[PDB]
RNA sequence: GGAUUUGGUGGAUUACUAGC
């Protein structure tokens, strides 16, 4: 009960990261072929 | 006659050593020369011949590094050919003569550090003037520990 | 400006100095090394005894310090007492007569221990500042504006009379109080080697036997 | 000289050749003079025999040395390659579960990653007759107080591209459809790609980054929805796992723009669930590495 | 600056041109002589100082390659700036 | 664990001669001074001769089957080397200086010039025994005004024609028959002829020269015979065509200059494809593949070699060798990384997986004398006769900070905190320890206490204790962490110039200059033992000499030592031609390794027949994988190594074990026994037999029954094997079971397993963790797709 | 019978494919 809670809120706090950063890279990249010349 | 008369005093091997030398210590000052027709506050030249002057002194070429005007006047062929090594050796009362002291370094008896040197020509840094000494059991260090009456010979000096 | 042994030095690197005692001293003294290891920052006190001058210096160079303090008594009194400066430099044999150990007094607590400033009263020989500039360099350099416990030299009459004080700034005045050790002091040769050497050349050296001895100051 | 022989020679005329992991001869000599004393060389290459008449050393060239021996027990006739020629090849794979690598170099992952920065870094560094003057530029203080060739140099820009394509002008006809698109033509059309990822395999990184940029992409999306079946029919196979998967990871570099764009159409997200429910598997070695890490730097340390 | 009483090689029109288009054209002349000097004294004055034998250090326009390629190279240039300086 | 053998030079990528790639092109050769290096594009290894070449490389010849591979010395010897057998089938003597040796397409004979001669040998079978007297010449050619300058093969061996540099060509055929066809000398070509080309139609000769004009010769009427049909000229302000390589099946002309400038021709265009400087030096020799797509150049100035595709721009491989010598070496805490210190200062980081640079540093203007890596991958110090000390990044290749002293004194060598929070630094110049602090870039302390100059500084990892070397003949051991400042000093005879610490931290290895090694405690100050090593250290004569070789106290002391991570052996190495490996225990040397067998180099031979840069080895360690110990030299980094293990090195067998027996195991189902039967041989492919053979099941029940005396040895082999193999999935099972069936056991002994580790954590950064990135980073993607709304 | 010193030649001192 505690190492599998313990994962499992990391987890959750682990995919809120990379859920934001591929979603941020992919806000950067879109700009950057729309607006850069 | 200026290279053979030099040549004389410090013995030198070929009488090609001189301007071998006189060609360094002219570039000093050509060194010297346009670093002198750069402005004067230029943060360039003021670190440039100071960055120069740590090494002219290192190698103790020349006595001081505050004189400024040593670089052209001081900087001379004997300067430059008494930091020549069987100077050194007369210098710090190794060998009784100057060519006495050629006499030992072409025979192996001396040595810097932990490598014997064997050119005479060997100029020697005034850092690197600290750690000349007669190579070990040589029969020229074990006659002076004689005198002394202080052989070892667990050193086999 | 400062002398030319302590030219390299001066504002750049903190000394540190040794208090060292004579030859098996007497405990009256040896706590007196105690309170010179005490006025000074930057100084530990090394019990001698079997240590021979040459190898006290000569493994102190080694060590690297700046200077030694080493003292002498006659049956408990402390006489005198030398500065010598390390790296070739000079040496300062004093005699001091008129001395007031701390231990005596009272368990009054123990000292300030911070950086002092200083008070140079009355050298204006040009031997006068070479005494200036060999005591002053026993101290780390750049005391603070408002550190609490100064440390007075004052020559009236040719002999410098050192005082240990601390202060407080009242609404008014200045109001001090001692602490430490009363000197008299006396300086009476200085050769330009350290106190090892013994034949180096001696730039001052108290004249006693003089017709003109009594008259003039530093002389 | 590696304790892997032994020859000996004896009063029965003959000298052999004995093996000390198999412990048995593989070679038997009848020698019709006796030989009394066989040395090999200290070196791998020389072997001396002395006999007992005649008055020289024979010596003998170790053909071992230039050539794999089997090690067979020969000798009765005359008087598992695995095995015979001592050496072991590797599996290609073990079993249809276990992932597995591509065969030769490691680099193949890393140059095919990082494609776009490297070349970046490895390329190198690098009037009229009335002349024209600002107001302010002369000596003109009063009209620059009341005053009021980028695209220049972009024409320019467009003169070397024209440059370089009149300099060449090959006649020769080089196939309309490149070999690439007609393997993955035939590869959807047999519903099969195993012939195809067989080529993916074997071009150059180099060639990669030409190829899968040159992927035709449209409305209908046809060329992208063929070649993500063409991964998510490697990883079932489980071969070559680093591979296919940057193979994957550089689509979304070079058309990451266009799957974005168009996600959620039935054909292109048909792929994608079809990517996910295979790629999900995949996950059991980042669940078996990081205890292979975490206990490994336990023990050692700890 | 000192005023130069000898009469200027380059007439007022060519004065414009400059004018109209490192430290300085001289200076840099100046350092780029004095440093290739320098390196030819420390080959001369190295040999002698050490006791192994030394290689010349330097032997003195179109695109131009560094033979070497400094850091990672395949990683990016934004990598190496951190978080917290941008 | 004793028989080492030469695996590998590293650094120096192209010395001097011919640099020619393969008939298939995967791999491409490039000739060092001594000895000749094979480059493997493909599979980014490259792969050195253990054969010593007498002198300097100064022509290379590969066979189009590749059976056979001939390189010629500036003496003339021939060495015969078949690329599969990598052994030397003949050594023949050829008795004048070579240019070129280029075998023919048939390849039933090798055409060879030599000064003004032209020579065709009939070349061996390699599938041929060894003979006596393999070497035949089939012809000589004197009809040379002056020795050519170049060798052309046409595919037929009917026509040979070599470029003289008199100015005239001549054209020469492989039968006696064909003669009537070409005998013919081409006259008027200006300057000299660099080489002469052959197109696939044989009608059209074409022909370069030094001063940069090209013609090209065309057959056709006025009883009538080769003219100049057109001239081609190539305009250069000072730029002089050095060397020429024409491929004719794709047209493409590679010419060197002396300005180094690299441009590309097509012969029947005549235009010009791309113009590129490669280095200011002038380029030597340049190749072409059959492809033609990859175009070797390499500078001997520069030392470098630099490979091109024409058809896509961008490079295979560009690499620069140091311009000296390494002064030290750094190996990193992962076994593939590997830091090298240059007389330049220029710090270049080579991968022990293949010998490429992956980075270089130029950060430190004076030369780098001491490289090392403190206990993570995020930093390496490294120390410079600058008087600064400089930390770097492997992360984002930058300095942290550049660590300075007081009065600016140059740095010999170096000691890092494992717990990187404290460099210290020696000199030569104050003889005071400067310690620096990683954060802060102020000096802490300058801890001093030493006559005569610090050679040497290290730190043991277990104690953190710094243990100063010192020139006073006396040891003195630092204490500086911690309200201690305690140093301990023991006395030596002689110079200590070397400083060795041990794993374990409680032991110092030293190497005097008495030649003499010793090995002393730390927490008491008496020692353990000493080993002599004044009489096996091979010392050279060199030329200039005036004494034996026997009697000069040069080079029989020892200016490195480092300690096996096992804690018991010794590779020490100094200024002379021989690299050692002591016993530590039982005191006894193992095995002498002589660096390199070199004419050109000066302190190679013993006894001279009846200045040149002296050859010794700088700086030497031990890898932390341990198959091998990397001594850099003069010549580059030498590379030491048992990956071959072709050898047989049993360990308890009885009368019935034999490799059958452990197949039959297998058979019959006892996977516990065959993998034991198997160990007991100590031989790789009964191993791989029976690893690659049990299945998921009884792994951990296997791994539980195994012994813990094989437990070191199971998980090394378990390390070398899974790094080139395709199994991850199954290699990562038995490294959770081994870890897994004994956690505590493997943990308890952290000193007797070191290489295991170290090994078995390389394979999980590198490969393993990459694998997982990639999968992890493609899953988060396709997440972000779905779960964000579509566009328009 | 024994010991010391010395003149001269030959063979080696890199790995053996014939002379013009």
């Amino acid at each position: 009960r505690v190492k599998t809670e313990l994962r499992s809120a990391l987890k959750s706090t682990e995919d809120d990261l990379g859920f934001n950063v591929q979603g941020l890279k992919f806000v950067k990249q879109q700009w950057n072929l729309r607006h850069n010349y | 006659h200026r290279d053979t008369q030099v040549m004389r005093t410090y013995h030198i091997q070929n009488r090609e050593d001189y301007h071998k030398y006189n060609r360094i210590c002219g570039d000093i000052r050509r060194l010297a020369n346009k670093l002198s027709l750069l402005p004067p506050t230029d943060p360039f030249r003021r670190k440039h011949e100071q960055l120069l002057l740590d090494k002219l002194y290192a190698m103790g070429v020349l006595t001081t590094k505050s004189k400024i005007s040593d670089l052209e006047n001081k900087v001379t062929v004997s300067a430059i050919c008494r930091r020549r090594l069987p100077v050194i050796m007369h210098r710090l009362k190794m060998a009784e003569t100057i060519q006495d002291a050629v006499k030992f370094i072409e025979q192996g008896h001396v040595r810097v550090g932990p490598n014997l040197i064997n050119d005479p020509a060997y100029l020697v840094t005034r850092n690197m003037e600290d750690y000349v000494t007669w190579v070990d059991n040589s029969k020229i260090k074990k006659t002076l520990l004689r005198y002394r009456n202080q052989i070892d010979d667990f050193d086999f000096s | 400006q400062v002398d030319d042994e302590y030219a390299a030095t001066s504002g750049i690197m903190d000394p540190r100095i040794i208090v060292t005692t004579s030859r098996d001293p007497s405990t009256r003294l040896s706590q007196f090394a105690k309170e010179i290891k005490l006025l000074f920052p930057n100084a530990v006190r090394l019990n001698r005894g079997n240590y021979v001058m040459p190898n006290l210096v000569d493994a102190c160079k080694k060590s690297g310090t700046t200077d030694l303090v080493v003292l002498h008594e006659h049956r408990g009194v402390p006489t005198s007492l030398t500065i010598s400066h390390f790296p070739h430099g000079p040496t300062a044999q004093f005699s001091l007569h008129n001395v007031v150990m701390r231990h005596d007094i009272i368990n009054a607590g123990n000292q300030s221990e911070v950086n002092p400033h200083l008070i140079f009263d009355n050298f204006t020989t040009a031997l006068g500042k070479r005494v200036v500039c060999i005591l002053k360099h026993l101290f780390n350099a750049g005391p603070k504006k408002d550190s609490e416990r100064v440390i007075t030299f004052a020559n009236r009459g040719d002999f410098i009379s050192v005082r240990q004080h601390v202060y407080v700034r009242t609404r008014e005045g200045v109001e001090i109080a001692e602490v430490g050790p009363r000197f008299e002091m006396r300086l009476f040769e200085l050769r330009l080697g350290t106190l090892e050497n013994k034949d180096a050349d001696v730039e001052w050296q108290l004249r006693r036997f003089i017709r003109t001895a009594n008259k003039k100051d530093y002389l | 000289p590696e304790g892997r022989w032994i020859v000996s020679a004896s009063l029965d005329s003959t000298i052999r050749t004995w093996d000390l992991p198999t412990g048995g001869c593989i070679d038997g000599i009848i020698v019709d003079n006796v030989a009394t004393n066989v040395k090999f060389s200290p070196n791998g290459d020389l072997l001396a025999t002395t006999h007992v008449t005649g008055n020289g050393i024979c010596i003998w060239t170790n053909r071992a040395q230039f050539k794999t021996v089997s090690t067979r027990t020969i000798d009765e006739s005359e008087f598992l390659n695995d095995i015979d020629f001592n050496t072991y090849t590797s599996l290609e794979q073990i079993d249809k579960e276990l992932l597995t690598l591509s065969i030769g170099p490691r680099s193949k992952m890393n140059t095919l990653l990082h494609l776009d920065v490297i070349r970046k870094r490895s390329k190198p560094k690098e009037l009229p007759f009335f002349l024209q003057l600002s107001g302010e530029k002369v000596g003109d203080e009063a009209s620059v107080r009341e005053g009021i060739h980028r695209r220049d140099q972009e024409a320019q820009k467009k003169l070397d591209a024209e440059e370089q394509m009149n300099k060449f002008k090959v006649t020769g006809r080089l196939g309309f459809e490149s070999h690439f698109t007609k393997q993955l033509r035939e590869g959807s059309q047999s519903k099969d790609y195993s012939s195809l990822l067989a080529t993916l395999i074997n071009f150059s990184p180099a060639a990669v980054d030409l190829e899968i940029r040159s992927l035709n992409s449209f409305e209908p999306f046809d060329e992208i929805v063929w070649f993500i079946d063409a991964l998510t029919q490697g990883l079932k196979s489980n071969k070559n796992f680093e591979l296919y998967e940057t193979f994957m990871s550089l689509l979304f570099k070079a058309h990451g723009d266009v799957i974005h764009a168009n996600n959620k159409n039935q054909d292109i997200a048909s792929a994608l669930q079809n990517w996910e429910d295979v790629h999900k598997k995949e996950d059991r070695l980042d669940d078996l590495v990081k205890f292979c890490m975490g206990v490994a730097a336990f023990v050692t340390t700890a | 600056f000192e005023l130069s009483d000898v009469k200027s090689s380059k007439s007022l029109a060519e004065i414009y041109e400059d004018d109209y288009t490192a430290l300085s054209e001289e200076l840099q002349k100046a350092h780029s002589e004095i440093s290739e000097l320098y390196a030819n004294l420390v080959y001369k004055l190295d040999v002698l100082s050490s006791v192994h034998f030394v290689p010349k250090p330097a032997s003195t326009e179109t695109p131009t390659i560094s033979m070497e390629d400094a850091q990672p190279l395949y990683m990016s240039n934004a990598s190496s700036l951190a978080p917290q300086e941008i | 664990k004793s028989d080492f053998k030469f695996s590998n030079l590293l650094g120096t990528v192209y010395r001097q001669g011919n640099i020619t790639f393969s008939d298939d092109g995967k791999q491409l050769l490039s000739p060092v001074g001594n000895r000749v290096s094979v480059f493997d594009l493909i599979n980014n290894k490259s792969f050195t001769f253990e054969y010593e070449h007498r002198k300097n490389i100064a022509a290379i010849d590969l066979n189009k089957q590749g059976t056979l591979l001939i390189s010629i010395d500036e003496d003339g010897r021939a060495i015969l080397v078949n690329f599969k057998a990598r052994n030397v089938l003949h050594h023949f003597n050829f008795k004048e200086k070579c240019s070129a040796v280029k075998f023919s397409p048939d390849g039933r004979l090798f055409a060879l010039a030599s000064g003004r001669f032209l020579q065709i040998w009939k070349t061996p079978d390699v599938n041929k025994d060894r003979q006596f007297a393999p070497f035949v010449r089939h012809r000589v050619h004197a009809g040379h005004f002056q020795d050519i300058t170049s060798l052309t093969w046409s595919q037929d061996s009917r026509f040979i024609l070599t470029t003289s540099k008199d100015l005239s060509a001549k054209i020469w055929s492989v039968d006696s028959e064909e003669k009537n066809l070409a005998a013919t000398t081409f006259n008027g070509h200006r300057d000299y002829v660099m080489g002469a080309f052959f197109s696939h139609d044989q009608e059209k000769i074409y022909t370069v020269s030094k001063d940069g004009a090209v013609f090209v010769w065309e057959f056709t009427k006025r009883k009538y015979s080769w003219r100049i049909t057109k001239k081609h000229f190539f305009y250069a302000n000072q730029a002089k065509v050095k060397c020429v390589t024409f491929h004719p099946a794709t047209r493409l002309l590679a010419v060197g200059f002396t300005s180094g400038e690299f441009r590309l021709y097509d012969l029947p265009d005549f235009t010009l494809i791309q113009q590129l400087s490669m280095g200011q030096n002038p380029v030597n020799t340049v190749s072409v593949n059959q492809t033609g797509e990859w175009l070797a150049f390499g500078s001997s100035k520069l030392g470098q070699l630099l490979v091109y595709e024409w058809q896509s721009e961008s490079y295979i491989l560009k690499q620069q060798g140091h311009f000296d010598s390494t002064n030290s070496l750094a190996y990193s805490p992962d076994g593939s990384r590997v830091v090298t210190a240059s007389e330049d200062g220029k710090i270049k980081v080579w991968d022990i997986t293949s010998g490429f640079c992956l980075a270089t540093f130029e950060e430190h203007t004076s030369s780098v004398t001491a490289v090392q890596f403190a206990k993570r991958g995020q930093v390496m110090f490294s120390s410079s006769l600058d008087g600064t000390v400089r930390a770097w990044d492997l992360i984002r290749y930058r300095n942290f900070r550049t660590f300075t002293g007081t009065e600016r004194i140059q740095f010999n060598c170096l000691a890092v905190d494992p717990s990187g929070e404290v460099v210290c630094a020696g000199s030569l110049d104050n003889f005071d320890i400067h310690v620096w602090s990683v954060q802060t870039g102020q000096l802490l302390d300058a801890l001093s206490g030493h006559e005569g100059p610090v050679s040497c500084l290290s730190f043991s990892q277990e104690n953190s204790v710094l243990a100063s070397a010192s020139w006073d003949k006396t040891i003195r051991i630092w204490s500086i962490f911690g309200r201690s400042q305690q140093v301990e000093p023991i006395e030596v005879y002689s110079d200590v110039l070397a400083l060795s610490m041990r794993p374990d931290g409680k032991e110092v290895a030293v190497s005097t200059l008495k030649g003499q090694i010793s090995i002393f405690n730390i927490e008491d100050a008496k020692q353990v033992g000493n080993i002599d090593c004044r009489k096996d250290i091979i010392s050279g004569r060199f030329n200039q000499d005036r004494f034996t070789a026997k009697n000069s106290e040069r080079s029989k002391f020892f200016t490195t030592i480092h300690y096996s991570f096992d804690g018991m052996a010794i590779v020490a190495g100094g200024n002379n031609n021989s690299i050692c490996l002591y016993d530590v225990p039982n005191e006894v040397l193992l095995k002498r390794f002589i660096v390199s067998r070199n004419m050109a180099l000066n302190g190679t031979l013993e006894f001279l027949n009846s200045m040149r840069p002296e050859v010794r080895v700088t700086s030497v360690q031990f890898s932390p994988t341990a198959n091998a110990f990397a001594a850099a030299s003069t010549e580059g980094l030498l590379i030491y190594s048992t990956n071959d293990t072709i050898l047989f090195d049993p360990f308890d067998l009885d009368v019935d074990v034999t490799p059958h027996s452990t197949v039959e195991a297998l058979r019959e189902k006892q996977f516990l026994n065959a993998l034991v039967m198997a160990f007991r041989l100590n031989e790789e492919y009964l191993i791989n037999k029976v690893y690659e053979a049990i299945p998921i099941k009884e792994i951990p029940l296997v791994a539980s029954n195994i012994p813990a005396i094989y437990l070191p040895r199971i998980l090394k082999f378990i390390g070398d094997f899974a790094i080139e193999s395709q199994h991850i999935e199954f290699n990562l099972i038995w490294i959770k079971a081994l870890l897994s069936a004994s956690g505590g056991y493997i943990n308890e002994h952290k000193y007797l397993f070191s290489t295991a580790m170290r090994s078995i954590q390389r394979f999980i950064v590198r490969v393993a963790k990459e694998v997982v990135n990639t999968t992890t980073d493609n899953k988060y993607t396709y997440r972000f797709l779905v779960s964000t709304d579509g566009s328009m």
